[PDB]
RNA sequence: GUGGGAGAGGGUGGUGGAAUUCCCGGAGUAGCGGUGAAAUGCGCAGAUACCGGGAGGAACGCCGAUGGCGAAGGCAGCCACCUGGUCCACCCGUGACGCUGAGGCGCGAAAGCGUGGGGAGCAAACCGGAUUACCCGGGUAGUCCACGCCCUAAACGAUGCGCGCUAGGUCUCUGGGUCUCCUGGGGGCCGAAGCUAACGCGUUAAGCGCGCCGCCUGGGGAGUACGGCCGCAAGGC
């Protein structure tokens, strides 16, 4: 099930809608993939740099770690 | 077993090269399987053979009933001296000769030890790579040129005395192999003040070749980093040396550079 | 000697070697263990194996603190990663978690010469 | 075999006691075909487990051959150039196989200077828990999970 | 011209985190590290695991693409400024104002070099170890910046540029419209006609044509010798 599933209505240039902005990250605060999230490239290449955007505000972790073995 | 040279012919020409008659003496450096030690002792006074290997000896060592000139010493020749062997060996014929076959990866420090040792030896022929042995016999302004060729001035003039193809050495090296002699000269072919101090300077001249003889005595000299605020008086020293390199120099102009050097 | 009763259990499982560390909430070491300590040397140092008896030892050595719980985090590729765990979570210790924490550079320094030719 | 998977012979059971570990027994002493001497021999080392021994000598030879059974074995392993005494689990045939050739191999090194006795002495040793056999059996098994860090290697 | 669009195109400042290495502490016991297996090496002056604080340099993990930009060489964190190229739509202005281009001028990966900075990591040369009688431990220039040289490559699509005509099918990037679809531009894979010695190319031609430029005339000798020009030099034409 693409994460893009499970939404509704939003905007992608918005850096400050964190909420929906932890959806797009992975278990790990890794960017999920076009495969994953079930967008076009336009939107994955402006999701990114929204995603990356929010990282340096803080809002979003570069990284996390993974409960399992 | 590394690439063995099985060639008749050439093995005939090369011991022709070596000078070996009644008179001459032969070293004898890693007999190994016995071909060049073969053609040696025939026409030679007294073989000493040195060499470390275990089994490639005592074999070798089967075959030599009909010579009786094999005075085979199993030693390393680096570790073992070898001034007691001028002495107790060469009482036959004083002449000395030093003849190699061998794995150059062995030999070359062989030979710079030896001249090391400074044992007054006649003269040394011996095999090694095309590329070593343009480094060795070089002249001044070539890319084959350097360090090595400077060690190797002092104790003789040399050349190749025979140019040797891949296909006589049984797994064929890629790059052609190609015979040098070495025949050391009276004395020191340029004199110095100090022979390990004229080494140093040699040695930081050419650390990195492309880079202006300043450029390389400013970092390359210990003593250059002590005296690097000093380096001043040094250009002052240098005499008719401009914008140089090392390459560029010759034999004289390194020895007056460091006769110039002791003087600082 | 602290009786902390609740720790943090460090598995440093690289290539060559496994290294086991526990510790108490605020970092301090109480002890460690390792294949090498064990007695392995060389190859078999990294062997799962080793991994075991080394987690093994690292608990039976930690129980004199009083220590029963541990929340665990991994760290490094090593084969026996897995082993190690489970040797560790079936030693006497209940673990709440089990965590990885392996370090991955951010393209920072030029590795070494094998290590190179990354995709 | 390359192709099939060697189907395991049925040895017809002895008609003394009519088990077939028996005639494996048998069998395994037998040697340039002689099945009669090998039989009496047998039988004699059964006259000496009854003599000594108060229960019935099937029940000696069967303790002492599953008391013989082992259960780990190391098998030389060509990885990387290095041999590895790998540990690996027995099957039961393999099982039975090793145990009676143990028994019958320990049984001759024996000192005494009849087969009966030797026979019967080593196998009544082995079901008390120790002899020659049990020793080898206990040295194999050690022998294997010593470098268990080898085990990796599944084969 | 007007109204929009995408983009690691370039230059200048600012600063975000994860590593790596050192320094300062707290605790910590005997190894750590390394290999096909090992040795060198580090560690009782308490190493390696691990917690916290600080310094410094270099490079931007997922996104990431068989993707995009550029005339090539090349270009990946993020923010802002100054700029280059390009696509579509309206058909609004001009009236042939165009194509190519010997010399000239400029740009030109990596490695070198001069004059000054910087140096975390990697690492020519070099110091060690060892075995299969390459590989592991250290380390210099160099890789980093400013200015000035050098002008070389499997600098390759081994395919010069511009324009026109010649079946389609399929996957992508980016626009526009009346939005199952039409219509442009860019990047791949099959394949009509056709072409080729063959492999193969095929609306991004190696097809059918036109214009201009640059080269080829058997293999070595040889990109050598001499002469000339350009560089501090190595070297380049």
């Amino acid at each position: 099930a693409k994460v893009k599933a499970t939404l509704g209505e939003f905007d992608l240039r918005d850096y400050r809608n964190v909420e929906v902005l932890k959806r797009f990250l992975s278990e790990t605060g890794k960017i999920l993939p076009r495969r994953r999230t079930g967008l076009s490239a336009k939107e994955q290449r402006i999701l990114a740099k929204t995603i990356k955007r929010a990282r340096i505000l803080g809002l979003l972790p570069f990284t996390e770690k993974l409960v399992r073995k | 077993g590394q690439n063995f040279l099985i060639d008749t012919n050439i093995l005939n020409r090369i011991v022709d090269h070596a000078e070996v008659t009644e008179k001459t003496g032969v070293i004898e450096i890693g007999p190994g399987i016995g071909a060049l030690t073969e053609q040696l002792a025939k026409r030679a006074k007294k073989v000493v053979a040195f060499e470390i290997d275990q089994r490639l000896l005592p074999i070798l060592k089967d075959t030599l009933s009909p010579y009786e000139n094999v005075t085979v010493i199993h030693q390393d020749v680096l570790k073992a001296d070898v001034k007691s062997v001028i002495e107790e060996q060469f009482q036959d014929c004083d002449e000395i000769m030093v003849v190699a076959n061998l794995p150059y990866y062995v030999t070359t420090p062989i030979i710079m030890k030896l001249l090391e040792e400074h044992l007054p030896l006649k003269g040394i022929v011996v095999m090694l790579q095309k590329e070593v042995a343009e480094r060795m016999a070089a002249d001044p302004s070539s890319k084959e040129y350097g360090s090595l060729s400077i060690a190797v001035q002092f104790y003789t003039e040399a050349k190749t005395v025979m140019i040797v193809p891949k296909t006589v050495f049984v797994p064929q090296p890629n790059v052609d192999s190609a015979v040098i002699r070495l025949i050391l000269r009276d004395g020191p072919a340029v004199d110095v003040e100090n022979e390990s101090f004229f080494f140093q300077l040699i040695k930081a001249s050419f650390a990195q070749r492309r880079k202006t003889l300043l450029n390389n005595l400013v970092n390359n000299l210990p003593e250059g980093k002590a005296q690097k605020s000093t380096i001043e008086q040094v250009l002052e020293e240098t005499n008719i040396d401009g914008k140089r390199r090392g390459e560029s120099l010759s034999i004289e102009e390194f020895a007056a550079l460091s006769n110039g050097l002791y003087k600082a | 000697k602290r009786q902390v009763a609740s720790g943090r259990a460090y598995i440093h499982a690289s290539y060559n070697n496994t290294i086991v560390t526990i510790t108490d909430p605020d970092g301090n070491p109480i002890t460690w263990s390792s294949g090498g300590v064990i007695g392995y040397k060389g190859s078999r140092k990294g062997t799962p194996y080793a991994a075991q008896l080394a987690a093994l030892d690292a608990a039976k050595k930690a129980m004199a603190y009083g220590m029963q719980s541990v929340d665990v985090i991994v760290r490094g590729t090593g084969a026996g990663r897995e082993q190690a765990i489970r040797a560790l979570q079936a030693s006497g210790l209940q673990v709440k978690s089990i965590v990885d924490d392996t370090p991955v550079p951010h393209n920072g320094c030029r590795p070494k010469k094998k290590f190179r030719k990354a995709s | 075999a390359r192709r099939r998977r060697a189907e395991v012979r049925q040895l017809q059971p002895d008609l003394v006691y009519g088990d077939v570990l028996v005639t494996a027994f048998i069998n395994k002493i037998m040697r340039d075909g002689k099945k009669n001497l090998a039989a009496r021999i047998f039988y004699d080392a059964c006259k000496i487990i009854q003599e000594k021994t108060g229960q019935e000598p099937l029940k000696v030879f069967k303790q002492a051959v599953e008391n013989v059974k082992p259960r780990m074995e190391v098998r030389s392993r060509r990885v990387g150039g290095a041999n590895y005494q790998v540990p690996m689990e027995v099957s039961p045939r393999r099982q039975q196989s090793l145990a009676l050739r143990w028994l019958v191999q320990a049984a001759n090194q024996r000192p005494e200077r009849r087969a009966a006795v030797r026979i019967a002495h080593e196998l009544m040793d082995a079901a008390e828990g120790k002899g020659g056999a049990v020793k080898k059996k206990e040295d194999v098994e050690r022998m294997a999970e010593a470098n268990r860090a080898y085990a990796h290697y599944r084969w």
